[PDB]
RNA sequence: UAGGAGGGCGCGGCGGCCGAUGCAAAACCCGGGGCGCGAGCCCGGGCGGAGCGGCCGUCGGUGCAGAUCUUGGUGGUAGUAGCAAAUAUUCAAAUGAGAACUUUGAAGGCCGAAGAGGAGAAAGGUUCCAUGUGAACGGCACUUGCACAUGGGUAAGCCGA
RNA sequence: GGUGAACAGCCUCUGGCCAAUGGAACAAUGUAGGCAAGGGAAGUCGGCAAAACGGAUCCGUAACUUCGGGAAAAGGAUUGGCUCUGAGGACUGACAGUCGACUC
RNA sequence: GCGACGGGGCAUUGUAAGUGGCAGAGUGGCCUUGCUGCCACGAUCCACUGAGAUCCAGUCCCCGGGUCGCACGGAUUCGU
RNA sequence: CGACUCUCGGCAACGGAUAUCUCGGCUCUCGCAUCGAUGAAGAACGUAGCGAAAUGCGAUACCUGGUGUGAAUUGCAGAA
């Protein structure tokens, strides 16, 4: 909603921090095994929960 | 060349329906490169976007007819 | 080959027993395929104001016949399927009516 | 009726996040945590599910403090 | 048949013996040749690219066609059932590799205001806005998008808490 | 906004849309919606489904009754358009003047 | 010859728009009228008008009556 | 001659069996005794030139300091 309390507000926040592809140099480490983001999210698929 | 973000902002900035806009058809590419309410606003004054008149809705035939109720 | 011709469409019996929703949808596709059998030519173009004429009764209501004009012209575009193409207009009519015009050709 | 038009009338949390545990099994009106037992002092665990103890002991954290006791044992504890 | 016993065949380790292999081991493939009543076995050809086999003793999570068996994969069904509520679209032009589905203009219609209009509470959480975009996704399609990528955006002594 | 007793239904203006995959054709069988001569429930377990009735004004209304009802019982007549006629008001100085939206 | 128009036949409905009317229940106004006055409003009525519209789309006829426009087809295959 | 169906072989697909492995698991045996109001275990949010997760860390934030070693870290860039 828009009334929120700020700790909802603060979860929210790093749940959109995580919502990035991976960055492609990741790909070149040596011994790297990582394709992309195992974790990613979509507001319409998947709900947070809280 | 669509002008979706011109036909909005032309309905805001005109203060009227979206249906009531026009936007010229034989110059899309002024219209296309004014990004902006400044811009629109320009635009509205220059005649390239101006605001179609409402459609009728004459009461003369309710007029007529509590003229004949009398 | 450019020719300009006069048409009378008799688009009552093209139409007889067609779905109301269809009519005047049909009614483009009528005066299309009467072109193309006019002049030969698979691309066929109405003019604004045709279209206009043949809506005017709204969806179910089209006139029951028309006088057109068919224009045969160039594709000067030198990016186009054929050479040719037509432009099918609304014509003007004598205060005889439609009494006795055949097909006529414009000067 | 029960199903599709009941499930339709899902507003109202009886749960929300637990400041203790950080799962959202703070049950609001009861005002307890179903899943920690906050705000009672001793934390909610049982022997009759092994696999929730197991989801919540000790090393399954960081051990900010705990982490380096093994490293002070040896060493008997030096104060410099 | 139920059932009992004997003698064999086969699989994987351990103690011993005897050996093969980058001049090509294992596994797998074959209208190749053979041996054995049979379980099985030996060789040929190919593929593969680094391990393997026989004999004596001993040991075991040791042999599948079934259990509406477990897990995975695959067919026929079958280009089939099907894509049919909410009245509806049409003409030009632009764009583009590609337009029934994008955009502008014109026309024809619908919601008809206890609305298919304008705003909120709950719930969601970035869906908001711009720019761009290969695949996927949007049960046809798309130049397109509530998708994807990169950025931007929420301002209070007086509205709330 | 109009019709109307009416936030009924139906049409329109502001605002919003034409988003529900398209094309061709118009067999059977469906599904949704109609109409049918003469007869009128013979159909069927059964009038199921459909049809008939329906607004308003005037008239008239039985049994029975807890005297409140039954009752909109039942049964009749009327209803458009146009051109008129009468009644019912306000204010200002049994009158004079001006004004006036509505009903019958 | 075919195709499109168009003309005629045949049929359905039921007398189009416009014009005029000393048709019309009545009702306002103005003349020195005087009535068989002049202006204005007026459902409907009358004549022009068995009119107008429609008529193959699965109706009929059309060679002197008419206006037109047409291809010299592309493509695939077959030996008893 | 053909189409279709079935079938044999060769090649090509589909799928992930088999073989060969293994910084993992399981089992046995041994040593030791070390959480917390001086705020633990657990939870949250931050933190890197370029990072989401894991790992690490705490506004001194993939680290500061001492000591040992003795010339790198590394996906790219830069001070060196
Ligand atoms: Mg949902
Ligand atoms: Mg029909
Ligand atoms: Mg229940
Ligand atoms: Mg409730
Ligand atoms: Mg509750
Ligand atoms: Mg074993
Ligand atoms: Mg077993
Ligand atoms: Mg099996
Ligand atoms: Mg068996
Ligand atoms: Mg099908
Ligand atoms: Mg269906
Ligand atoms: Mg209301
Ligand atoms: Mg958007
Ligand atoms: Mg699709
Ligand atoms: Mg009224
Ligand atoms: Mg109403
Ligand atoms: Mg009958
Ligand atoms: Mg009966
Ligand atoms: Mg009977
Ligand atoms: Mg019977
Ligand atoms: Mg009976
Ligand atoms: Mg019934
Ligand atoms: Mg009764
Ligand atoms: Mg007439
Ligand atoms: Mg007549």
């Amino acid at each position: 909603p828009s009334h929120k309390t700020f700790r909802i507000k603060q979860k929210l926040a790093k749940k959109q921090r995580q919502n990035r592809p991976i960055p492609y140099w990741i790909r070149m480490r040596t011994d790297n095994t990582i394709r992309y983001n195992a974790k990613r999210r979509h507001w319409r698929r998947t709900k947070l929960g809280f | 060349v669509s002008l979706k973000l011109q036909k909005r902002l032309a309905s805001s900035v005109l203060k009227c329906g979206k249906g009531k806009v026009w936007l010229d058809p034989n110059e899309v590419n002024e219209i296309s490169m004014a990004n902006s309410r400044q811009n629109i606003r320009k635009l509205v004054k220059d005649g390239f976007i101006i605001r179609k008149p409402q459609k009728i809705h004459s009461r003369s035939r309710a007029r007529r007819a509590h003229e004949a109720k009398q | 080959e450019v020719v300009t011709r006069e048409y009378t469409v008799n688009l009552h019996k093209r139409l007889h027993g067609c779905t109301f929703k269809k009519k005047a949808p049909n009614a483009i596709k009528e005066i299309r395929k009467f072109a193309q059998k006019a002049m030969g030519t698979n691309d066929v173009r109405i003019d604004v104001k045709l279209n206009k004429h043949i809506w005017s009764s709204g969806i179910r209501s089209v006139p029951r016949r028309v006088r057109v004009r068919i224009a045969r012209k160039r594709n000067d575009e030198e990016d186009a399927k054929e050479e040719l193409y037509s432009l099918v207009t609304v014509a003007e009519v004598p205060q005889e009516g439609l009494k006795g015009l055949g097909t006529k050709v414009v000067e | 009726t029960k199903g599709t038009g009941s499930f339709g009338k899902r507003r109202n949390k009886t749960h929300t996040l637990c400041i203790r545990c950080g799962r959202r099994s703070f049950h609001l009106q009861k005002s307890t945590c179903s899943s920690c037992g906050y705000p009672a002092a001793r934390i909610r665990k049982y022997n009759w599910s092994v696999k929730a103890i197991r989801r919540k002991t000790t090393g399954t954290g960081r051990m900010r403090y705990m982490r380096h006791v093994p490293r002070r044992f040896k060493s008997n504890f030096r104060e410099g």
